[PDB]
């Protein structure tokens, strides 16, 4: 058995309280993860061997 | 960064929320003490003689 897994993190989530507004403070720190807070333009081309 | 203040000031208006209250219910309560013995308030009174 094998099994492809993707890893974005563990977010707490508190119960009681809205959840749009916890996941807009969530959501800055994973574009932070990604690296797509500030911008940018993607160069992978050079990324390749023959 | 400023959107992570403006979201961290809407989440702390948010978690303002209150949830309950707890307090002791005891007015009117008081201890009990306890009397050990009954209070008679009895003498015999008689004479010498006995009669």
């Amino acid at each position: 058995h094998a099994l492809i897994k993707e890893d974005l993190g563990q977010w707490p989530v508190e119960t009681g309280i809205s959840l749009v507004n916890q996941a807009g403070v969530f959501a800055v720190q994973l574009a932070n993860k990604l690296g797509i807070d500030k911008p940018f333009v993607l160069d992978a081309g050079s990324n390749y061997f023959t | 960064e400023d959107m992570a203040k403006i979201y961290g000031a809407v989440a702390a208006v948010s978690k303002n929320v209150n949830s309950s209250v707890t307090y002791e219910v005891k007015r009117g309560t008081h201890e009990l003490i306890k009397v050990p013995t009954i209070p008679h308030n009895l003498v015999l009174i008689q004479s010498d003689n006995g009669k």
